């Protein structure tokens, strides 16, 4: 059994095993055979006959010089071929003969030279065709493309395509229904004669790092006219040579097109003002920047029609001041430069996300900070320092709120979440909070999930703060260094199902606080040090309790409180991993599971 | 104990009494009356201290209808060259002053807010007076 | 005994006790008698005869209409009188007759009208004279001031002084050696004729809130010329009416004076640029601002000669960019507005203090952030968020470093204090630090005080991080949620005297780690839960141990580990408050001190 | 185990070996050699991956002459439209690239720094290779 066996009788992968022919010992009914980095200098007719039923095939770096006619013949249901890295100097016409249902064809790093002498002209149901890193000089689509329908992706990147002519794409005019996501990146191009793209329709178009100057780029963008692309992506790569210059005159003439979504990815020039640039990229419904350093820009305020905006991994000097009358969603994540926040004015905004920027607030949250009044989602997690000076005033329609790993301040000085009457989710975890006011959770009458792990309490005593939270089903109080509970704390919590109380410092296990929790199913008391109880009163838990994690905490197995261990062994239908509960205090009885020991006395 | 009324607004009923054994008189006025919704106005005070009003500060004990808040410490004037002119006064020297205030931006629940104010001052840091304020709040 | 008795036979205070005469029952030898708010309508000759020996007297609000001649006669050693609030309409000439050593005379709120009909003309050794809140119209010093030497303070504030004339202060010219701290605040003045102050020397001068406009202030400052004041204080009070205007033309003409220290306290106008203001306040050796809102100012960089600068309680927009060639000390504390920090250039700076501003750092500490190379003191406590990206490079002469209650980041990713080889004091307490790298304290070979309370450890285990700290005498590890110690952690710490380990979560008390600490004197194990030990090996502590706090933690007084309680009662010459150590676990034995109980078994 | 030398500078002696059972070759060069004092240069890489370099990242385990540092996680390229062109590569596709780097501003102690590098990528998030680097450091 040389070939490794992944899934019984289904998936068989064996790479780098020094083979010289297709193996014969493999089962007759297997799928998705991986066979790569094995020397097969030549492929012959009816090579894969032991596999009448098969889905995925993979021949990467299997150095194949010639595929002869009739290979893959007795092979249908084959939806994928990967011929990557095989230097093919003679592909016999008629290869790929019998493949009734082939969808993906990857021919990368093959020594392709053109697309008319390529035997995929009888293929059908073929969706993706990846011919990248080849040697292709001309962007002229051959005729058989008319016969070839359902094609959705056509990646020809890193080729030698120098120029485009109007005669190219004379085909593709007789395609009423055509979705084609094209990609031409890293092709050194210096001439697009005007009128080439015209009455043409693409669904995506990517042009990254294929212009050597500013004037070349300008004239090439002029060569595009009437293109009507649904989504355009421009930019370049940090890995290669970049544009020495990027000013307001660039990117002009992009107004003769019909764009709907735009992205600019990774400029290397320190852009200095956003308008008179991006000027005729208005009425675009989606705008995005990734890795652009607009750090010295003063006038961000201008009226674009952008229904969705995204700024990811950019550097800034100041927080951009936005004034957009119709912008429903904003994503401002993982940015680097400036650390403060200033008022924005977004009258129609429903989704906000400022996460992982590390920026500070002062008087965080009010409808005068965001300018909106219908904001359903708010994420301020992983930021620097948030100072509470207003309970959320004017934000009464807000169902999701996340603060975790920020640094909250003044959270016990008034009722902070007093206006949020329609709130389902609240996450204040590892914010350096010290709960010292009964009434901190006042007004949260619809809460269902409450997470606060890593927040201490006053004198390590859990007071009666969970009143009026009658819809709560998930409650997480772990790594709050708790030592005592009030005997009536989880009252009114008739819908709680999960209750996490792991990794505190408890000594006694009391069953009175949970006496009336008719829906509890999981109770977690794991990394405590529970040795004893207050008395032998420990009654039955609520009948619903189906799991009780008690592992990993210190027990004392001696004469004293032997009754405690008797009562815990009295219920094995609720414990979790009895292998991990053992004794620790008496050095003679160490590492011995508690339920196993029979001791005297 | 005698009850000292101050003012009524559309949603507040401020009043106060004395804390401890000392019952030194004091005159407090606010114009216009504080609205517990965001307000702005003038606070006029007439007093005759029994100690030097030097490095004065306040201890505040607030209670929101039987839930206690943590203790607040407000430093009124500090060390040397302070913002207010009245805190160079001495024992027996009349203080007759006016201070402007303004605030907004917090929602309060109905109830019976209560506040104990302890003024501390002097060189040995002894107490000056203690008042107990009561604020009823019924929005609209 | 009506009068309250403060110090036995020395200090007797009795205020508001409704007296009508000086009490007679008081001891014959008492000092500093307080007697105020008592009605004494009239003071008579030889009133205080029962007190031949006396230091301080106090008559405040004792409503006195007339002091007759000869009072205080049989009274020397009296260094203080406080006549505050007494309405005196007839002060008989010759009063204050016999007071051979009187230094302080407080006559405030008395209905004074002028200073020539004031019987202090035979007085001497009198240092301070406070006549404030009176009714004085003329600032003409009477002649007897020549006879009156040693006078240092002369406070006449809140009077009716309207104008100054050259003939005033014709006296005070025949005073070769004269130190006089003058104070004229809240005097409504509108005319100072030129040449009044000339060849005059003051040691302090305060002029706050006594100018009603800008032109009045300008002409009055012009009236001062050749004044030579050592310390000048200008400004106004938030309590009163303020200047509607403050521009570059104001404060001009202040260049004909000879100032050495300047302070401006509490402007109410939003100043907008600092130079062309404060223009001829260069060569002043000390500069200070208190409560000034210079928040829209762009050009802070300019070359002043200021050896000490202080900015307290001011509002700013951006962090001021300082470029001062000779500025030895900087204090920037309790400011409010802007929260970030930018590079400064202070080539000659030895003391730095940026505390309680709440401002953030990024790549905190290097000699390229402060521009200096000889900085002995650094305080960054109570700020917002400090990101460590450079161990202190170029700051090798730094003996004091405070970070407490800030928010440090990336502190366990390299050796952060690696260059600080001459450091005596280090305070990192309640910074949210998680020690996870042995070697965090590498390079601190001269440390003597180390405070870190409130910083957790990795998996709550104390590793061997205190190596090479061989001068350490004070170590504070409290409220770090520790559960275990490495058996060899306090090795090489042969000079430790205080060791705080209070309020962790320990269960066993082990005496092996401290076996060789020959200088330990205090050992604090207070708010733990110490019930048992690992064995009965607990040997003698190091002989130097003179205090062992063990109070307030839970004990278990049962048959099991009775030997533990025997060994703790074996040493009462080291415990602290045996009243506070009691039992907790057995509910029958509760609140019973451990050393008292005699139990069976 | 075989030792692969890389470069020597005035104060560094970088080298590496293989971690696990897989021993796929790789070509690494740095010009000029890294000075552990603040440097700037080019990093040339020639490789043939055995998995798709999609959402690649690194796990770094560093040791400073027998003291362990916490584990670092460096995300090289993320999701879609990534900064580098090489991380659209597939199995068997040659990668031949150059990346610029620069740093300064930290003092390092003498010793025997060591770093284990685990590359993770692919759709099921499996490992690509593991190398173990060794850096000797003697300032001046
Ligand atoms: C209650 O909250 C605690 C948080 O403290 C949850 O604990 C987490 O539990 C998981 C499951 O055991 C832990 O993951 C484990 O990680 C180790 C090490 O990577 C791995 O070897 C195991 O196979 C397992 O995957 C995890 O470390 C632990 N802590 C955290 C911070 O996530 C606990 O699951 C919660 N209880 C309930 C019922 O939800
Ligand atoms: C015993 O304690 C362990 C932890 O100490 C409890 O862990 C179980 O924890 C895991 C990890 O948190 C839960 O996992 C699943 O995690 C994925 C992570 O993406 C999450 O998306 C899923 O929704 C799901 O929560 C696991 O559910 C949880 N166990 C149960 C039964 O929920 C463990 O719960 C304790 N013992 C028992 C019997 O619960
Ligand atoms: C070790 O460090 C702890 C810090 O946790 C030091 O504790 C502090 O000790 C003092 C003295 O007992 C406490 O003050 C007391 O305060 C109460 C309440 O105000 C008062 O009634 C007492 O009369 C006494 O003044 C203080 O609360 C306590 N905690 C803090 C945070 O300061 C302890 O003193 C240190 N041990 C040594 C030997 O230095
Ligand atoms: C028993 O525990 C208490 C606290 O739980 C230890 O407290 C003693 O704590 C006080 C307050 O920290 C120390 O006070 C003095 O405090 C002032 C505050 O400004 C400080 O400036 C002085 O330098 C001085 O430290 C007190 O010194 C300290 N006791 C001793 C003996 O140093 C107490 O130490 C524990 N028992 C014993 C016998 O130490
Ligand atoms: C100020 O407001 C208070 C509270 O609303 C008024 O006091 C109450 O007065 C009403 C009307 O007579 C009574 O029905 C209540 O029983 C009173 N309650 C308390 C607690 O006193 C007060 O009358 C108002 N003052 C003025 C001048 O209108
Ligand atoms: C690169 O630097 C290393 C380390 O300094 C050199 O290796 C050492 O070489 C010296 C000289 O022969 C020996 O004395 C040491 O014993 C060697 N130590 C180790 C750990 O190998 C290495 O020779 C240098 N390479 C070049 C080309 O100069
Ligand atoms: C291609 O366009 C068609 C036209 O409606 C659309 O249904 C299909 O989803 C598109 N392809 C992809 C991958 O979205
Ligand atoms: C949740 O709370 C709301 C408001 O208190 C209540 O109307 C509803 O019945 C509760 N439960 C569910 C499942 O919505
Ligand atoms: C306080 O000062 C104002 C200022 O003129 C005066 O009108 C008022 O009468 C003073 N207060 C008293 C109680 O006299
Ligand atoms: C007054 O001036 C003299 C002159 O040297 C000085 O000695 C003295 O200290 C000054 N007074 C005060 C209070 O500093
Ligand atoms: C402190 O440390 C320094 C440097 O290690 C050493 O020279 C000195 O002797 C130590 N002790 C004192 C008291 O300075
Ligand atoms: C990598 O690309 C450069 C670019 O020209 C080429 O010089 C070099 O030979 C290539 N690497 C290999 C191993 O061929």
């Amino acid at each position: 059994e040389p070939c490794v066996e992944v899934v019984p009788n289904i998936t068989y992968q064996c790479m780098e095993l020094n083979f010289y022919k297709i193996p014969d010992n493999l089962p007759f009914s297997t799928k998705n055979l991986d066979l790569s980095f094995n020397p097969l200098r030549h492929l012959g007719s009816y090579s894969f006959f032991s596999f009448p039923e098969l889905q995925v095939l993979d021949l990467s770096r299997c150095e194949i010089q010639t595929i002869e006619d009739g290979a893959y013949q007795s092979l249908s249901h084959l939806s994928t071929l990967i011929l990557t890295g095989n230097p093919i100097q003679s592909l016999a016409l008629g290869a790929f003969s019998g493949l009734s249902s082939l969808q993906k064809l990857v021919a990368v790093e093959t020594n392709l030279a053109s697309l008319e002498n390529f035997p995929i002209g009888h293929l059908k149901t073929l969706k993706e065709l990846n011919v990248a890193h080849n040697l292709i000089q001309s962007f002229k689509l051959p005729e058989y493309f008319s016969n070839l329908t359902n094609l959705e992706h056509l990646d020809l990147s890193s080729n030698k395509i120098q120029s485009i002519y109007c005669t190219d794409l004379r085909v593709l005019h007789q395609m009423p229904l055509l979705n084609l996501s094209l990609d031409l990146s890293l092709n050194p191009m210096n001439f697009i004669q005007p009128g080439a793209f015209k009455e043409i329709r693409l669904h995506k178009l990517t042009l990254r790092n294929n212009f050597d100057s500013l004037n070349v780029m300008k004239t090439c963008i002029q060569g595009l006219a009437g293109l009507e692309v649904h989504r355009l992506v421009l930019g370049e790569f940090r890995n290669e040579g970049n544009l020495e210059k990027f000013d307001k005159s660039a990117l002009e003439g992009l107004c003769n097109l019909t764009i709907e979504e735009f992205r600019l990815a990774y400029l290397d020039y320190y852009l200095d003002d956003i308008i008179d640039l991006f000027n005729c990229l208005t009425n675009v419904s989606s705008f995005s920047l990734v890795s652009v350093t607009i750090e010295r820009v003063k006038d961000f305020s201008y009226n674009f029609g952008w229904q969705h905006l995204e700024l990811v991994n950019c550097k800034f000097g100041q927080f951009p001041t936005l004034k957009l009358k119709s912008l429903k969603r904003l994503t401002f994540t993982s940015n680097k430069g400036g650390n403060a926040f200033s008022e924005v004015d977004l009258p129609s905004l429903e989704f906000l996300d400022l996460s992982r920027n590390g920026l500070s607030f002062k008087g965080c949250c009010s409808q005068s900070d965001f300018g909106t009044t219908s904001l359903k989602y708010l994420d301020l997690s992983f930021n620097g320092v948030i100072t509470m000076s207003s309970n959320f005033l004017g934000l009464e329609q807000l169902e999701h709120l996340d603060f975790q790993h920020s640094n909250l301040k003044q959270m016990s000085e008034f009722s902070v979440f007093l206006s949020l009457r329609n709130l389902i989710y609240l996450d204040i975890s590892h914010t350096h909070t010290r709960v010292a006011f009964n009434g901190i959770f006042n007004g949260l009458s619809s809460l269902e999930v409450l997470k606060m792990a890593g927040n201490s309490f006053q004198e390590n005593f859990l007071p009666d703060i969970f009143t009026e939270l009658r819809n709560l089903t998930f409650l997480d109080l772990s790594q709050c260094q708790l030592e005592q509970l009030s005997p009536t704390a989880f009252n009114s919590l008739s819908s709680l199902q999960v209750l996490n109380m792991s990794h505190n410092n408890f000594f006694s296990l009391d069953t009175f606080p949970y006496k009336c929790l008719n829906s509890l199913q999981v109770l977690d008391y794991s990394l405590n040090h529970i040795m004893t109880s207050k008395k032998q009163e420990l009654q039955h838990f609520p009948s619903s309790l189906a799991f009780l994690n008690l592992t990993q905490n210190d027990f004392a197995c001696t004469c004293e409180h032997q009754s405690f261990l008797q009562w815990i062994k009295d219920q094995r239908q609720l414990l979790v991993e009895v292998e991990r509960m053992e004794c620790a205090t008496p050095s003679d009885k160490q590492g011995m599971p508690v339920l196993s020991l029979n001791i005297t006395c | 104990q005698k009850q000292y009324w101050v003012c009524n607004s559309s949603d507040a009923s401020i009043s106060y009494t004395y804390c401890d054994k000392m019952q030194y008189p004091i005159s407090i006025n606010v114009n216009p009356c504080i609205e517990l919704k965001g307000s702005k106005g003038l606070l006029h005070i007439f007093y005759i201290p029994r100690r030097d009003l030097k490095q004065l500060y306040f201890n505040l004990y607030i209670t929101v209808n039987t839930m206690n808040l943590p203790k607040r410490k407000e430093v009124i004037c500090r060390g040397s060259d302070d913002d207010y002119s009245f805190c160079r006064a001495l024992k027996g020297e009349t203080v007759n002053t006016t201070i402007s205030f303004s605030f907004k931006g917090i929602k309060f629940s109905k109830g019976k807010y209560k506040c104990v104010v302890e003024a501390i001052s002097g060189s040995p840091e002894e107490m000056l007076f203690c008042l107990e304020f009561v604020i009823l709040h019924q929005p609209n």
